[PDB]
RNA sequence: GGACCUGGCGGUGCUUCAUCCCUCUAGAGGAGCCUGUUCUGUAAUCGAUAAACCCCGAUCAACCUCACCACCUCUUGCUCAGCCUAUAUACCGCCAUCUUCAGCAAACCCUGAUGAAGGCUACAAAGUAAGCGCAAGUACCCACGUAAAGACGUUAGGUCAAGGUGUAGCCCAUGAGGUGGCAAGAAAUGGGCUACAUUUUCUACCCCAGAAAACUACGAUAGCCCUUAUGAAACUUAAGGGUCGAAGGUGGAUUUAGC
């Protein structure tokens, strides 16, 4: 890497820098004094301080990216969010007053809940626990691979991804089925956990 | 093509094949071989086939006080010059071929006994022209290394002595024999013993010592007896400066063990002066050739004892069966007292 | 030898006088810098190694400071720790230990420790890694102890400064502004941020929303001002050239951040630096190597 | 193993000059070029002719001063001038050196149709930068 | 290595003695924990595991680790920190079973490449249609001959 | 035969490692084509050819190049001749490989009783002043990174066809010149390109568009035909247009590359 090891990763969080000095611990004070003397890497073109920035969505878009086409991946992601929001709004308007309380219209909340549902707690052969990062990566990769499946013909990526995300938000869909299959396989191979 | 030609050094490097795997291994026998020659040994600048005489280059610039002109030698004299050059080259080659032989060691194909000249001079006025170096053994030790397997090395045992009682020996390990010689002699010159000699020609008393598995029995001998000892002992004694001595070596004849046991025994011997100082008595020498005349060879430097040494009728000493058998004449041997060359 | 060094010093003095004559300057005031400049002019050399270029320095510098033999005519060595073979290092250690003993008797930011090569040059003596570590430990124990001014000076002989790394102008109409520059990949940008404004950015004379159709580039532009909560309060005129859309956006972002540093508070400047808005990005395209598909990809190792 | 223009260490006794010691990757780093001419610059021409001339000059000078040369030549070109700077051992009598200088200058001037100067610097022996 | 082995044995013995005596702690004495292994690099301790009681034992050991280190410093005074490792047989199995209970499942020949050889034979059909080793110690050397020659 | 030393080896112990395995991305292995090799064929080169051959010598073959073949011709010949004739297992020259290494070799010193051998402990116990390499320095944009560098040694590694050269061989021919000619696929295999599309295709634009979207789709840089460029010579080479719309539908073990 062109950055020397002395360089440290930047910390983009306005609350961290606007935090009052009094609330800082002695350890935090020492951390700030140390950072005052540390070389810091340039902020990557991906993340900013925008209140609308979502690291989960940014990582999902990067995973969707094919051949460095960040523009197209971001377009697909925003189209998917718009499709989810429009479908939820249609359901909200078509529903009665009681059901309107239950219907969720936030695309970001829907996306996060769907990915959380798709996260497999167990993995594999000998079944083994999975760390949090591996769980999130598996959920995202399963969603993307399922949406990229040839089983859906002539349907654009935004529509397929919105449909799968809504299925996952209701604990259904082929991604949740894949998670359940992995869980069942791990349960079956539990007898080999002594290895 | 002119531009395709090379220099003499490159051509010799290519043709002689001094480097490469062939030189390292030698699988291809090279009895029919090429050797380097100096093509510019006798060439004079300005000499060629046309036999031209260029003033200032190959002929004197000014002749009889006047500048010479461009002149060309006649065909006859140019032919004579070329023939003379050929003959001079042949004479140079003949002088290169001639050489001078040396003196063999104990045997015609053994390094033992071959002299190596004086040790190399020291850094600061520390020279050893008085010292002579002699090889006692050369061995080709083969060591098994992880990569190269059997690797050859030379272990050489040398002894150096000035002929005046100061001598030593050393071992030298190397890849080349000459490096081993240099190391061994330059190290032996730093490990010099001093062998006290009775009358500067023999040992002070009879010695019998065992080093490891080698028994050395040396006998003090009168002048003119010569050196009747193992050839290695003869060499070491010549280096020390002992002219008359007898020595029988029994047990293992390991050259290194024999050499260092010999040096130990010679160094540990006690002089007549030391004996007189120890026992506080006159050391009186009795010679058959001098009749009953008592010759005092050493007197104690301190007080002289008044009480005579007790004269036991039967001494308590460990005799040698070989010596007793020889004295009684029963030591019949077809190899003892054989006439041999001068030592 | 010492006499050789004396002869070299005399030759250097004569040559210094001759060079001063050649350059037509006063020999009495011809400094070493003048000597170096004159030598560089008279003997130009484009060799990259500065140590390979012609040099006519003082013999004290040209010759190694290992000096001649460390003993006089009588052979007695000058230094009492000579037989240690490392008289400089062990003398230094002895002095440091004496300082520590005296400290016992009586009772970080802009500097680093010189590397082992620097210490070897200081003492003109070869040293081992463990020797250097032992000396560094002793020095750091000296520093941690209640070192006085003399001990601080002693340490400063080994302290090496760490390599840690804005104007305000007025236009013809009295509009206070700041100007800065930035680079990113191949794109180079120059930005002008005015002290008072209403959030209008003109890139190459074109509004940013019409010059940067991609939302990512506009987010990059928003990043500096949004970090300091000054969105819509400053006017920016910036010109970028070279590279692609993202490289230009990054260059403009860096230039804008550097220019805006002239208006925000020093604590805000430190916060911007810690956020990475001020560090020039060294990530640039890596050259393709011969025998390889790209910068790092090798050719497909043929099937066997 | 790279072999170009390198003098491989054999025993630690073979002497090499400054140029022989340095490997090709040190050119323009620790050693300059042995020939200076505007042929290889941007946009300039006749590089091949200058290269052929330099090769022939080096061969001719090496064969004209047998064993006298103590180092490689330096071929400088200024306009149509041609300066051959050489370092020569002090073997021959200076009469032969002067004869060879006049000869080589005149012959090369008539052969390349340019004023050729030959500058000789004599050394007592081949300068030894290090031993290999 | 052997010295480190003896040090590990001594640490094991000291920890066992501290466990057995009641003077260290009434809680620890009542637990009656037994150590399977003690190994020094920090020190790793491995004790046999009997779930609720296992968790209680682990918690008490973690609470009393500092006091155990302090008591060990009285003896071997320079004792590195002691790490207690619960030996649930294969701990992976125990953790996996715990997660599996927690987790959700939702609704319920000849040894050769005969083909390659057959292809090669079809291809062929279509195309149709010791010595002495001298001992190392006996090799001659002519260096002495050269030296005597001149 | 006894004891020991060094190495090799152990279905040898222990400890710690790496891309060795898993994890990540994109590929290869399926299709067509380009090219290379191999085989066959032909009157018709050579060399490389396990990693370290296989878009390799070539940064390049229609004639030339060319060293191949057939036929014809010349004999002091372009050369104070010549040979691309044999030998890389005689070599120089230039490199591959470990090396994505850190050690190597001299010169000493010391230990083992002066045996083969051995020579490390940093709160240090016999190793070491120099040389080579790493390192340092330098190039590129930094101090990072990438280049470059990378010793000794290993594979008689590659090249006698870059050139030079040892030895051996040819001299009315194994030399020199001219005309004409190969170069095909029944195939196998290596690498690459283009694809099998919807994150796609076409157009505009260079990222706020409109259409296409399975038998008139996606998909040839292939075939066929006709021009054009270069050339003395083009169905041979290249470019362009027309025509054709083929195989193929994300491909098994296995395998490549990346931080
Ligand atoms: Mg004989």
């Amino acid at each position: 890497s062109r950055y020397s090891p002395e360089f440290k990763d930047p910390l983009i969080d306005k609350e961290y820098y606007r935090k009052p000095v009094e609330e800082l611990t002695e350890e935090e004070k020492y951390v700030r004094e140390l950072k005052k003397t540390q070389l810091i890497k340039a902020a990557p073109a991906g993340k900013t301080s925008s209140v609308f920035e979502d690291p989960v969505i940014s990582k999902f878009t990067n995973m969707m990216m094919i051949g460095g086409n960040k523009v197209l991946a971001r377009s697909l992601m925003i189209q998917t969010l718009e499709a989810v929001k429009r479908k939820q709004f249609e359901k909200y308007h078509a529903a009665s007053a009681e059901e309107q309380a239950t219907i969720e219209r936030n695309p970001y909340t829907i996306f996060h809940q769907a990915l959380k549902n798709c996260e497999p707690m167990i993995g594999l052969q000998v079944p083994v626990p999975l760390p949090d990062r591996r769980r999130r990566f598996l959920a995202m990769k399963w969603m993307i691979t399922e949406c990229r499946d040839k089983k859906h013909q002539r349907t654009l990526m935004p529509e397929k991804l919105s449909h799968k995300l809504l299925e996952a938000f209701h604990n259904q869909g082929p991604v949740i089925k894949r998670k359940h299959d992995l869980h069942k396989m791990a349960e079956a191979n539990r007898a080999l956990a002594h290895y | 093509s002119f531009f395709t030609k090379l220099t003499a050094d490159e051509l010799w490097k290519g043709a002689l094949a001094e480097t490469g795997a062939g030189a390292k291994k030698g699988r291809g026998k090279r009895t029919k071989k090429k050797k380097r020659k100096d093509l510019n040994r006798g060439q004079i600048i300005g000499e060629g086939r046309y036999g031209f005489l260029w003033p200032g280059l190959n002929v004197p610039l000014m002749k009889n006080g006047a500048v010479q002109t461009i002149a060309q030698r006649s065909k006859e004299e140019q032919e004579k010059v070329e023939a003379d050059m050929i003959q001079q080259r042949e004479e140079w080659d003949r002088k290169k071929k001639m050489k001078v032989k040396r003196e063999r060691g104990w045997s015609g194909n053994s390094w033992g006994g071959i002299s190596l000249g004086p040790p190399d001079p020291g850094p600061c006025g520390e020279t050893y022209e008085d010292f002579d170096t002699r090889i006692l053994e050369v061995r080709n030790v083969f060591t098994m290394t992880a990569k190269e397997g059997r690797k050859k090395s030379i272990r050489v045992l040398v002894a150096v002595g000035n002929g005046k009682g100061a001598a030593g020996f050393s071992i030298g390990k190397a890849t080349d024999r000459m490096d081993a010689f240099r190391k061994a002699k330059n190290r032996a010159v730093h490990h010099l013993h001093y062998i006290e000699r009775y009358e500067d020609h023999t040992i002070f008393h009879d010695i019998s010592l065992r080093f490891k598995r080698t028994h050395i029995k040396m006998k003090k001998q009168p002048k003119g007896y010569g050196l009747r000892c193992h050839r290695a002992i003869i060499t070491i004694c010549r280096l020390i400066g002992i002219k008359d001595m007898y020595a029988k070596v029994s047990g293992s004849i390991n050259m290194l063990s024999l050499t260092q046991g010999l040096f130990r025994g010679l160094s540990r011997q006690e002089t007549h002066q030391q004996l007189a100082d120890k026992k506080g008595l006159h050391v009186v020498e009795i010679r058959e050739e001098c009749g009953p005349l008592p010759i005092v060879v050493a007197s104690p430097r301190g007080p002289l004892r008044k009480d005579p040494e007790p004269e036991d009728e039967v001494p308590d000493v460990k005799l040698d069966w070989e010596d007793v058998k020889t004295a009684q004449g029963m030591k019949r041997s077809v190899w003892s007292n054989l006439k041999r060359a001068a030592t | 030898t010492e006499d050789f060094i004396k002869k070299q010093i005399e030759e250097f003095n004569i040559g210094k006088r001759h060079l001063a004559n050649m350059m037509g300057e006063d020999p009495e005031t011809f400094t070493q810098e003048d000597i170096d400049r004159a030598i560089a002019y008279l003997f130009p050399s484009g060799l990259f190694e500065k140590r390979a270029r012609p040099v006519m320095k003082h013999p004290e510098q040209i010759f190694p400071r290992q000096r001649a033999i460390q003993w006089g005519e009588d052979g007695r060595p000058f230094h009492y720790l000579f037989y240690t073979g490392k008289q400089s290092y062990y003398s230094l250690m002895h002095d440091v230990y004496g300082m520590l003993l005296n400290l016992e008797k009586h009772q970080v930011i802009g500097s680093r420790w010189l590397i082992k090569e620097e210490l070897e040059e200081m003492l003109v003596e070869k040293l081992s890694d463990l020797d250097y570590m032992q000396f560094i430990r002793l020095l750091e124990k000296l520093l941690t102890s209640q070192c006085g001014a003399a001990e601080e000076e002693f340490v400063q002989r080994f302290r090496r400064s760490v390599t840690l790394e804005e104007p305000v102008q007025y236009d013809e109409q009295g509009m206070a502004f700041s100007k800065s520059e930035g680079k990113r990949k191949t794109a180079k940008a120059e930005a002008i941020v005015y002290k008072h404004g209403s959030g209008r950015i003109k890139v190459n004379g074109i509004d940013y929303q019409l010059y940067f159709p991609i939302t990512q580039d506009r987010e990059q532009l928003m990043f500096p001002f949004h970090f300091v909560d000054r969105l819509g309060k400053h006017d920016v005129t910036c010109t970028v050239s070279g590279g692609g859309r993202s490289a230009q956006a990054g260059a403009i972002r860096l230039a804008m951040a550097k220019a805006l540093c002239s208006f925000v508070t020093e604590d805000e400047v430190e916060w911007m630096r810690q956020a990475g808005l001020l560090t020039t990005d060294p990530r640039v395209r890596e050259r393709k190597k011969p025998g390889q598909e790209g910068a790092r990809r090798k050719f497909t190792w043929k099937k066997r | 193993k790279n072999r170009a223009a390198r003098v491989r260490v054999s025993k630690g006794d073979k002497p090499v000059t400054y140029e022989e010691a340095h490997a090709p990757h040190y050119i323009a780093h620790r050693k300059g070029w042995l020939s200076l001419h505007t042929g290889n610059l941007d946009g300039e021409d006749h590089a091949a002719e200058r290269t052929v001339e330099d090769v022939f000059l080096r061969k001719f000078m090496w064969g004209t001063f047998p064993g006298c040369l103590a180092d490689q030549l330096v071929l400088k070109r200024r306009g149509n001038q041609l300066e051959i700077c050489a370092v020569v051992l002090r073997q021959l009598s200076p009469h032969k050196y002067y004869f060879l200088v006049g000869y080589s200058e005149t012959l090369l001037s008539y052969f390349y149709k340019c004023p050729v100067r030959l500058h000789l610097q004599t050394v007592p022996s081949k300068v030894v930068y290090k031993y290999l | 290595h052997a010295r480190l082995r003896a040090l590990n044995g001594l640490l094991y013995k000291a920890l066992t003695d501290l466990l057995c005596t009641p003077e260290v702690s009434q809680e620890l004495y009542d637990l009656n924990v037994e150590l399977s292994k003690v190994s020094l690099t920090a020190c790793r301790a491995y004790w046999k595991t009997t779930a609720e009681q296992n968790a209680h034992m682990e918690a008490v050991l973690q609470r009393s680790a500092a006091h155990m280190r302090h008591l060990l410093m009285s003896q071997l005074r320079n004792v590195p920190p002691i790490v207690f490792v619960q030996d649930k047989g294969n701990a992976a199995l125990a953790e996996l079973d715990q997660l599996l209970a927690v987790a959700d499942f939702g609704p319920r020949l000849c040894g050769i490449d005969h083909e390659a050889l057959n292809k090669q034979i079809m291809e062929y059909k279509r195309r149709k249609d010791g010595r002495k080793r001298a001992k190392p110690r006996l090799e001659q050397d002519s260096s002495l001959k050269s030296y005597l020659s001149g």
